[PDB]
């Protein structure tokens, strides 16, 4: 039996100071985003692109943080869109180091540790969130200004029709999971902390931050999911098919390194994905 | 190493 006693009480108040950094620290929320995929709400009302030609009135009318009217961009579609992911990533990169800093006990680990987890964490976590922002049609872009279907993704020219597919693959079956941003919060902060990344120095403080994170999860998902026991199993198998698919997507980053002209990968997202898996 | 990564936890 559960029972509410101090201990569980302090793993509520962690609970909620992570979900409270984790929506100061992201700007569009799965709780925000749902309500716009179902227009059950307003602002909202994204520009849809489905084919080359909405594409092309898309990045007309919608203002892409990446924008500038004086700078040079690509004469391919697929290599637009390409550099529009790798701005977000960028972007999430300092959004997810900004949310591990609120993680109690991490600022105090070693510096040296902590920018290992970053590294390791952060696509585990790019692809976490990616799903609050996807449906079976497509995907939110542009903090919602913008949404793109997965067809037309699929219909960009090799490889880059490829790229976002096992994306949407796993998001369908991770979103049949019904998490919120409770849920989500503590989640990602146990991704972060995970202590087996290679690399690691002192992984001691790490196990016992993450082992603190694990007992506040199934908490919060006993607490939060009363219609379906194993959700806490489910959930961490699902970091399994994340580091797989964070495998999966560097090969394919490969494939576009050596065949594109320069297609140069932001310095930021080549410290990540140098020596990673 | 990972400068930027290092700078930002900085
Ligand atoms: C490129 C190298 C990069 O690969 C990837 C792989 C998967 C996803 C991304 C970025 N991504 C998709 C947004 C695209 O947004 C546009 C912008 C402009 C545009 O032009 C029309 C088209 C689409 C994203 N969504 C997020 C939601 C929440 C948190 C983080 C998020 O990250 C990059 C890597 O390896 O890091």
């Amino acid at each position: 039996h559960m029972q509410l006693n101090p201990e569980s009480a302090d793993l509520r108040a962690l609970a909620k100071h992570l979900y409270d950094s984790y929506i100061k620290s992201f700007p569009l929320t799965k709780a925000k985003a749902r309500a716009i995929l179902t227009g059950k709400t307003t602002d909202k009302s994204p520009f849809v692109i489905y084919d080359m030609n909405s594409l092309m009135m898309g990045e007309d009318k919608i203002k892409f943080k990446h924008i500038t009217p004086l700078q040079e961009q690509s004469k391919e579609v697929a290599i637009r869109i390409f550099q529009g992911c790798q701005f977000r990533s960028v972007e999430a990169v300092q959004e997810i180091t900004e949310y591990a800093k609120s993680i109690p006990g991490f600022v105090n680990l070693d510096l040296n540790d902590q920018v290992t987890l970053l590294k390791y964490g952060v696509h585990e976590i790019i692809y976490t969130m990616l799903a609050s922002l996807m449906n079976k049609d497509g995907v939110l872009i542009s903090e919602g200004q913008g949404f793109m279907t997965r067809e037309f993704l699929k219909s960009l020219r090799k490889p880059f029709g490829d790229f976002m597919e096992p994306k949407f693959e796993f998001a369908v079956k991770f979103n049949a999971l019904e998490l919120d941003d409770s849920d989500l919060a503590i989640f990602i902060a146990v991704i972060i902390l995970s202590g087996d990344r290679p690399g690691l120095l002192n992984v001691k403080p790490i196990e016992d931050i993450q082992d603190n994170l694990l007992q506040a999860l199934e908490l919060q998902l006993k607490l939060n999911h009363p219609e379906s026991s194993q959700l806490f199993a489910k959930l961490l198998q699902k970091m399994t098919d994340l580091r797989q698919i964070v495998t999966e997507h560097v090969q394919l980053l490969q494939v576009i390194k050596k065949t594109e002209t320069d297609m140069s990968l932001h310095p930021l997202l080549q410290e990540i994905y140098k020596d990673l898996y | 190493r990972h400068k930027i990564l290092h700078r930002l936890l900085q």
